[PDB]
């Protein structure tokens, strides 16, 4: 929730690019998504977040045990415009009547 | 895809004094099954209905093609009546039979 | 040796997602990307309603050949059993989805009729189609696979 | 302003005479398309 | 109080029974006669015009269906040719948002000079308040509070 505001003074500001906080990692493809639903699987967020780019190989988490997610994975793209794309577009998204949260790691 | 301040509610005016409900549901009977329909039988009331619908959507197509939509010379005022306001003049209570209605029935 | 772990993974649809994004329930057949309405077709035909192509249903009940009502299909009605199905069907053998109508665009508006699988089938001219792909309908064609309580025709407005 | 009360009145009766041809037209023609769905179900009979 | 309190509980547990039917399974959910004359407003009257025309709206969502898929068009004829209306007069009335009517519409009738009514009615100084210039927001506001 916090990253859509700091999205709103990065663009009212008129940062202009390189200066952006995504230039912050430059190293980093794998992603933070949190606030999961739990029915969810790897196949699903695959299809939705292989939109804005093509995602490698993601490690989901689910507890060892049970056998089912805590609810957040990480995931790692091909192609790290593709995690800027995403962090700074696929989030605050609705899921199962649930708003995910994204970020980088 | 909806504002959400519209509801299954319209409030209808610039209406005559002569007017039937018989026109009233033809004519509003359009666009979805009539819930009900209140008319202003009062002094200042007189010349004002409410008209309620099963579902919301119904009353959304209707103010899109009744907007300003004539009846004899008039051009009636179509507006998504308000909530809450006068209200506590009812009471929240009988809540107790009719759960005990459904917690008897299908036991849960 | 015989399960060497539990749990594994699926990568799999979810319910919530294929739910979501089709409700009325959720629903399938979600329109193609063609399908448009007709009577706007006949606007860039530049049609008014008396030379408009409209397709108007006609209904025969099977055991007895007319109207219980007439119906308009002017971009796609989904025909099932009754509540989601817009055209709704007494037929107690409908499956919850029998089937759908759906007008395309291909070349041209033109009409087209699509199973949904329904488990007993449909007959079409007393000739039934295999499940899953888009059939278009010429005027005069009949549908109720074998369970038929009722009959349907199809014809354009004119004369 | 006679001119324009006599007008308007013809006018009218012109447009209740073009109605009344209009009317006779569309049963006509419902009436032919009924008879071309019945003869389209009989011959979904035989 | 304990009734304010009663309510709480019951609104607590209808929450238990519709959740609890979808595991055993909003706004749009049917309302009830009592539940309708509990929103409107005094002085309205609920009206069949006919039995029929009722079976019309019941036979409506049915029709909704049926009748949309059915013949249908509008069209207009050339004819040559009353307009009533109501802004909010008196002297003056301050302008109203079209939306504002729905609270304000007592003051547009003209009906005038005949106990509470004559309050309300009086009372719409608020409008005063809430839209005009303002000296009349400034003199409206003193002649509130001295009443």
């Amino acid at each position: 929730k916090l990253i859509n505001e700091l999205n709103e003074r990065e663009v009212q500001l008129g940062v202009a690019d390189k200066v952006s906080w995504h230039s912050e990692y430059k190293d980093s493809a794998w992603i933070f998504l949190g606030g999961l639903p739990y029915e969810l699987t790897e196949g699903d967020i695959i299809c939705v977040f292989s939109q804005y780019g093509e995602i490698v190989n993601i490690n989901l988490v689910r507890d060892k045990k049970t056998g089912k997610s805590k609810g957040f994975c990480f995931l790692c793209y091909e192609d790290q415009r593709s995690t800027i794309l995403a962090v700074d577009n696929f989030n605050g998204i609705k899921i199962k009547g649930r708003t995910i949260r994204v970020d980088h790691v | 895809r909806l504002p959400p301040e519209v509801n299954r509610i319209l409030y209808i005016r610039n209406l005559p004094y002569k007017i039937t409900a018989e026109e009233m549901y033809d004519i509003f009977g359009k666009y979805g099954p009539i819930r009900q329909i209140r008319v202003g039988n009062t002094p200042e009331t007189r010349g004002t209905a409410y008209v309620v619908y099963e579902d919301i959507f119904d009353a959304k197509n209707a103010c899109d093609h009744l907007s300003g939509f004539n009846v004899c010379n008039r051009y009636l005022v179509v507006l998504y009546y308000n909530a809450n306001r006068a209200f506590q003049k009812m009471d929240t209570k009988k809540k107790e039979e009719q759960l005990k209605l459904l917690k008897e029935k299908y036991g849960i | 040796n015989l399960q060497a772990q539990e749990e594994e993974r699926e990568f799999y649809n979810a319910r919530r997602r294929e739910h979501r994004q089709r409700n009325d329930p959720g629903g399938n057949n979600k329109e193609k990307e063609v399908p448009a309405k007709e009577k706007p077709s006949f606007e860039l035909s530049g049609a008014l309603l008396e030379d408009t192509n409209t397709f108007r249903g006609v209904v025969i009940k099977y055991s007895e050949p007319k109207r219980w009502r007439l119906y308009p299909f002017k971009s796609a009605y989904l025909l099932g059993r009754h509540p989601i199905d817009h055209p709704s069907c007494s037929k107690q053998h409908a499956v919850f989805q029998y089937r759908l109508v759906e007008y395309t665009r291909a070349d041209r508006v033109k009409p087209y009729i699509i199973d949904l699988g329904s488990g007993n089938g449909t007959f079409l001219n007393n000739k039934r189609i295999e499940p899953q792909r888009y059939y278009e309908l010429k005027e005069k064609d009949v549908l109720k696979e074998i369970d038929d309580e009722d009959e349907e025709e199809e014809e354009e407005v004119s004369d | 302003y006679i001119a324009d009360r006599k007008a308007r009145e013809a006018v009218e009766m012109r447009a209740q005479v073009e109605r009344k041809m209009a009317q006779k037209e569309k049963e006509k023609h419902e009436e032919k398309l009924r008879e071309m769905a019945q003869k389209a179900r009989e011959r979904r009979a035989g | 109080a304990e009734t304010p309190r009663t309510d709480r509980g019951g609104d607590s547990i209808g929450e238990t029974p519709t959740p609890g039917a979808s595991k055993r399974k909003e706004r749009n959910r049917p309302l009830s006669d009592e539940e309708l004359d509990a929103m409107f407003p005094e002085g309205y009257k609920v009206l069949p015009p006919p039995a029929g025309y009722v079976p019309i709206r019941t036979p409506a969502r049915k029709l909704t269906a049926t009748p949309t898929p059915l013949g249908g068009m509008t069209g207009f004829h050339m004819q040559t040719e009353m307009k009533s209306v109501n802004d909010q007069p008196s002297g003056n009335l301050p302008f109203l948002k079209p939306d504002d009517i729905q609270y304000f519409d007592k003051l547009l009738v003209d009906v005038d000079e005949s106990e509470e009514q004559k309050e309300r009615k009086i009372m719409k100084l608020l409008l005063k308040i809430k839209n005009g210039t303002p000296p009349m927001r400034k003199a409206a506001l003193r002649q509130i509070t001295d009443k």
